[PDB]
């Protein structure tokens, strides 16, 4: 069975920076693109970031955009999101997600489904 | 020294039709009638020559070039055909000698929620010359800014999924492709039909 393990949350003062890991295990070579997504309690899940496994090009959010980087290490099966300027309204569950689904347009990654999900970990963002 | 037909045809994964495969048969006996003679295929054409009639020849080389399309697809696996298989991925000469076979392979190859590790070239600055494999990932720069490896506006990645639902129409279901190719050279012929 392909699993996605999360790790690296904690409690963060605002402005400062976190990398969030996300280790793959089983399957390899089938893999198009991974993403972050983030839910806050009582609010629906939301894009974060993709990245395409083959060349590593990146998609971002708006809300996210010069402070968060995606990127990942083939050899090690892991996505990482650093998370730059922490502010009170990043805090909540971030969750990885796996596609096999290889497109060609980047930006699908922000809308088409991904069918392998971590558990999630949770940041917090206090001041 | 039967000719290793089985590893082509039974082979447990098929290649994606932009890396498609190609397997060299020499110097064994081309048992031509499991294949003719075969309920398992919905095509198979042959191109100025007769499965029957190669039974009675000998060739330096055969070549299998094996890989998966969808079902409305195979049509483009035949001379002097257009769309983006025979443009872009797999593209026969147009005096073409040989054989094209095909079969339903929805049983293998599509599987529930999707099965996506089938790929196909999208976009090409041109277009592939007879027998060409093209496997690069260079990302397509379809206006005049430079893409230097970046995905963006007019920055594509060239490659994409298939789709394959099990509950997919028939148009839409995996089909596996064999191409036998013959080959003459100034060398020995030993592949020879069981004559
Ligand atoms: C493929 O395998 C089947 C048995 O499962 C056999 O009948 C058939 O002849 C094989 N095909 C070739 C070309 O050897």
């Amino acid at each position: 069975q392909v699993q996605l393990v999360e790790s690296g949350g904690g409690l963060m003062q605002a402005g400062g920076s976190l990398r969030l890991s996300c280790a793959v295990s089983g399957r390899t070579f089938s893999t198009a693109a991974m993403g972050w997504f983030r839910q806050a309690p009582g609010k629906e899940r939301e894009f974060v970031a993709a990245i395409r496994w083959s060349g590593g090009s990146a998609y971002y959010a708006d809300s996210v955009k010069g402070r968060f980087t995606i990127s990942r290490d083939k050899a090690k099966n892991t996505v990482y999101l650093q998370m730059n300027s922490l502010k009170y309204e990043d805090t909540a569950v971030y969750y990885c997600a796996r596609t096999e689904n290889v497109r060609s347009l980047l930006s699908d990654y922000a809308t088409w489904p991904y069918d392998y999900w971590g558990q999630g970990t949770q940041v917090t963002v206090s001041s | 020294n039967l000719c290793p037909f089985g590893e082509v045809f039974n082979a447990t994964r098929f290649a994606s039709v932009y890396a498609w495969n190609r397997k060299r048969i020499s110097n064994c006996v081309a048992d031509y009638s499991v294949l003719y003679n075969s309920a398992s295929f919905s095509t198979f054409k042959c191109y100025g020559v007769s499965p029957t009639k190669l039974n009675d020849l000998c060739f330096t080389n055969v070549y299998a070039d094996s890989f998966v399309i969808r079902g409305d697809e195979v049509r483009q696996i035949a001379p002097g055909q257009t769309g983006k298989i025979a443009d872009y991925n797999y593209k026969l000469p147009d005096d073409f000698t040989g054989c094209v076979i095909a079969w339903n392979s929805n049983n293998l190859d599509s599987k529930v929620g999707g099965n996506y590790n089938y790929l196909y070239r999208l976009f090409r600055k041109s277009n592939l010359k007879p027998f060409e494999r093209d496997i690069s990932t260079e990302i397509y720069q379809a206006g005049s800014t430079p893409c230097n490896g970046v995905e963006g506006f007019n920055c594509y990645f060239p490659l994409q999924s298939y789709g394959f639902q099990p509950t997919n129409g028939v148009g839409y279901q995996p089909y596996r492709v064999v191409v036998l190719s013959f080959e003459l050279l100034h060398a020995p012929a030993t592949v020879c039909g069981p004559k």
